[PDB]
């Protein structure tokens, strides 16, 4: 039958039917538990909102995120996540379709274990399979060769692929994304007054960060200018009517990214980690993949990513070589996009992992059949 | 083409052979009329 | 007088009788000594 | 006169007075500058911590080696290293003290003219010595000739000598040691959820090794007896207070030694690199290397090596003759044993290399002097 | 040429003079202003009462804090606060003298412009040091590591320090104190039939915060225990003569530190910032700060505090490793008096801010020449 895609990213679910080009259920992964009283006789409040329910009411509960850094923490949530977008976003019995996952590298391999177990088991499956997401990533571009920056919003890992095999040593992990850009921001909006403490405000900071952020292409200039007029400074409407205004703020968030050392990390920056990535590899294979950077991730949105990506690595790069920083506009769901693309091919169909496989050889083949 | 017209170069070799030659003397290296391109890099190693 | 000041130094039975080289007298001293 | 022993190693600086048998101060060669921000102004808060002091206080403090791969990269750093053992362990006078050292096969000249440079004019000695790190593990050992596999913490060189000839072609090098080691420990760490991305907790997975990590004697039935059986799993306590266990990592990690395709290198083990450089001498020589297989360097502490290193050679040479392992239980101070051996000697006060030397020959002498 | 310190704090200024003991001069931060008609004609009727004058006489005064949760509010008020403080309590011209002022950290770097602009422009001083309160805590408390909780009148932040170096990473706010305390008390002295609604009454269940309240070392024995019996129960006389007596709101008042969705705000407690604050910094030094649980304030008077947060700790550490909770008994003016210890520092004499640096960078050399 049509196959599912069912990217279980760390800020955001993407849920879709395999052969199409836009996935049918984007939706925030978050699980909202009421914490005031209530005085409502009727029933109808739900002990959890889960979704797009819980950011619409979202100033009355505690959110909690099941995905923290690409592992899985609380598993019920997840499974509160997975029952909500099984059941009542693509609304698909679990049972009759095929359905395609994707995890971050260098994972614990006991959280593989217990994905396999709960897809076999609770929403058992005809078929599943777990695959890398930078993998897919370069499936979305077309390609069969390249370097994908996946920098979602638990992890920012970088994995080299050579003739559609991703190399395994040199791939690296870096765990700076997206919740920790809006952790920083919310850490440098109290600069200018406004506070923000609780999950609610989480998503506020978010929406800004969204929506106002980008990054710098040379900083220290951006400071010059952001400090020496307010050129830069843009107003945000509150949801209950105040009106912000953020200057270097809207630089300053996403540099992290490039200076990891804002938020108390000892490691370099991401143009660091691709280069020390591609110098991991061999040379002969490196031709590829100076010409071949194809970012992805929601944390890459930001619209001056890839003159800044481009700019670092051709500061780190040898001379002699060409530099191409393949953006695509839709690589927040690149992820997503590739999966519909190997998920809608004849060629794919023996790689399926069966109930049956399952069955002999325990919930241990997830890391002998998938890669 | 730049090093080719480089004029200042000949002068700072020339007073960095004075201070060597002046350095070296009493050594086998002493009375030396020139150098290669890598002494260069070696003018930090003599500290004070 | 200036480098003079700076960059100057601040410093200012023998035989044994052996009819052997000093090859195998050195191979047979390292030999001896680990008793 | 005493004459110092002070072998600069990769790993850790080991010196001591010479004639003695023990070298009285070990410590780890790393250089440590703070991170974060000083806000508690007085009590003498140096600004590069050097060597057991970066050890102690590590948790602040960012560390680097000086010495990288057996070759000296950081100079400044490398004179605190010697400023530090001198002046502050030894706590003697360099200008009335001989002061013998150490260095790696292969190693660049002008290396060996800017520590001969630092050796004259900085640390002024009335003599000194280099000498090659096997050379003194052979002298230790009490043998003229024979096979030494010296792998430190960047290099492992295979240097066979006969009857005090060191063989330079047969000498040959492969950059896998103890650091290597520590680090594809790390990268196997987080399959069971452990993070370490810190400098300051390559001392603490340092440490795991050193006390933990064994040469496994067969590396599949140590496989299957890992996956059967939870028998050789073991317990470690962090210096916060959290107790870890690991299993087969215990093994996994030295195997590095014997495969080094774990961590993408093309070469193979230390057993074909100490066979190849057995073909590489004279046909009548090699039956004295087959018995007189010496080790030195504290990455052959593992206590599973010697049996497993016999049976490796036994393996790839043949059988006709004998294979014997020289494994003494000091083999980790086995260089400073032989330079305190070397350093006494009657013989070696005309190999010495003298003031008058240096002021006639320049910092040039030891490429002619020594081998 | 002195030097002062001047904790311009939330509840209560407290000021005195560099070297000495006990803070010369302590009253609390208030302004108040008449709100009734005055009829009697002549006797110099003052358009606002500043301190200990509108405490004596707050029967017919509307009382105003300038200062909420750290950040100054009215400016005007802070200004009579300050000339109060300079020309009425110390008797001391500022133009002849330093000043320290503390800060709590996280703060909006307005206000700190705005000390500088006129602690420089209305109060001139030959110079002046914004200081956080934590490390004047440390500094009064001798130790040079430790973790110090902080908690005044509006702020409550945990800032650890390692050999000489914060960790600003790690340094967390939490606006959640003794003035929220009191509202609490109030909120909860409803239910037994007293009504305090004035600024004036605040004074009053402030007193009996501070006279009666305890921190529970068990909460729900000591709420079964007080439920029980009337034991627990305290009786307390009015200003009007009237006896009130309080049960189980001695306990259910500070616990608000421990359990802050009593009034309602998202975060935990403050054993749990602390703790969290711990797990922030690095894995080597909190050995250290387990041992080193600083606290400071007026709001750790309680006499049960101690022996709860070594309590809550030890449940939140491993159990491998002891807890210290270093309580001074003179921990309400150890912020004063490590401002004491730091002002007659010789080492401090190189970071005042001059006159002359304010002059020649504007008010922005606060934000680099302090923390
Ligand atoms: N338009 C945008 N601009 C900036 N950041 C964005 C944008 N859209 C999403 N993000 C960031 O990316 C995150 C989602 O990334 P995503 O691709 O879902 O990663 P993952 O799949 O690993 O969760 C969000 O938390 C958000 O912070
Ligand atoms: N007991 C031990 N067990 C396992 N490995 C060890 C042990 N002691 C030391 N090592 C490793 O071997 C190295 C010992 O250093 P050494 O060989 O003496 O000098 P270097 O390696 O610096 O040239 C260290 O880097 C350490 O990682
Ligand atoms: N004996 C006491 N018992 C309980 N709480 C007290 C006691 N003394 C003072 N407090 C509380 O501590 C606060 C004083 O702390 P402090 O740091 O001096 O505040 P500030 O400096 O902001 O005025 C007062 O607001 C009061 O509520
Ligand atoms: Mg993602
Ligand atoms: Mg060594
Ligand atoms: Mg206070």
């Amino acid at each position: 039958t049509t196959a599912l895609v069912c990217d279980n990213g760390s800020g955001l679910v993407k849920a879709g039917f395999a052969g199409d080009d836009a996935p049918r259920a984007v939706f925030p992964s978050i699980v909202g538990r009421p914490r005031h009283q209530g005085v409502m006789v009727g029933m109808g409040q739900k002990d959890s909102y889960v979704g797009d329910e819980a950011q619409s009411k979202r100033g009355i509960l505690t959110l909690k995120y099941p995905i923290e850094h690409g592992i899985i923490t609380n598993w019920d949530d997840m499974e509160k996540i997975w029952h909500h977008t099984f059941y009542n976003e693509l609304r698909v019995a679990p049972e009759e379709h095929p359905t395609l996952l994707t995890e971050a590298p260098l994972n614990p391999k006991a959280n593989r274990e217990k994905m396999t177990q709960i897809m076999f088991e609770t929403f058992n499956v005809p078929a599943m399979y777990v695959a890398i997401q930078a993998v897919l990533s370069l499936y979305a571009s077309g390609r069969t060769t390249g370097i994908v920056l996946d920098s979602g919003d638990g992890v920012t890992h970088n994995v080299p692929i050579y003739e559609g095999y991703a190399l395994p040593h040199a791939i690296m992990r870096l765990d700076l994304a997206g919740r920790d850009l809006t952790d920083y921001l919310m850490k440098i909006l109290t600069e200018r007054g406004y506070s923000f403490v609780t999950t609610a405000e989480r998503e506020i900071v978010r929406d800004i960060k969204e929506k106002l952020c980008y990054v710098a292409l040379d900083f220290e200039n951006e400071m010059a200018t952001a400090a020496s007029s307010s050129s830069l400074e843009k107003s945000y409407e509150l949801p209950d009517g105040q009106v912000i205004t953020i200057g270097n703020e809207r630089f300053r968030c996403p540099e992290t990214l490039f200076q990891p050392s804002f938020i108390g990390m000892e490691s370099a920056g991401i143009h660091e980690t691709t280069y020390n990535s591609i110098m991991k590899c061999d040379i002969d294979i490196r031709k590829d993949l100076y010409a071949n950077n194809v970012m992805s991730g929601g944390t890459t949105m930001y619209p001056g990513i890839a003159d800044r990506m481009q700019k670092e690595i051709t500061a780190l790069a040898p001379s002699t070589m060409k530099i191409k920083i393949i953006a695509p506009p839709e690589r927040k769901y690149s992820v997503w996009i590739g999966g519909s693309i190997l998920a809608s091919l004849s060629t794919f169909q023996q790689m399926w992992i069966t109930k049956q496989e399952y069955d002999e050889a325990g919930p241990s083949i997830v890391h002998r059949k998938c890669f | 083409e730049s090093l080719l017209t480089s004029r200042q170069l000949p002068i700072f070799c020339q007073l960095i052979l004075r201070i060597g030659n002046f350095l070296n003397y009493g050594s086998h290296t002493g009375d030396a009329d020139g150098f290669k391109i890598s002494t260069l890099l070696k003018l930090t190693e003599t500290k004070s | 007088s200036s480098i003079e000041r700076l960059f100057s130094f601040p410093a200012a039975e023998p035989k044994e009788i052996t009819f052997l080289d000093a090859k195998k007298s050195l191979n047979l001293n390292i030999f001896l000594k680990q008793f």
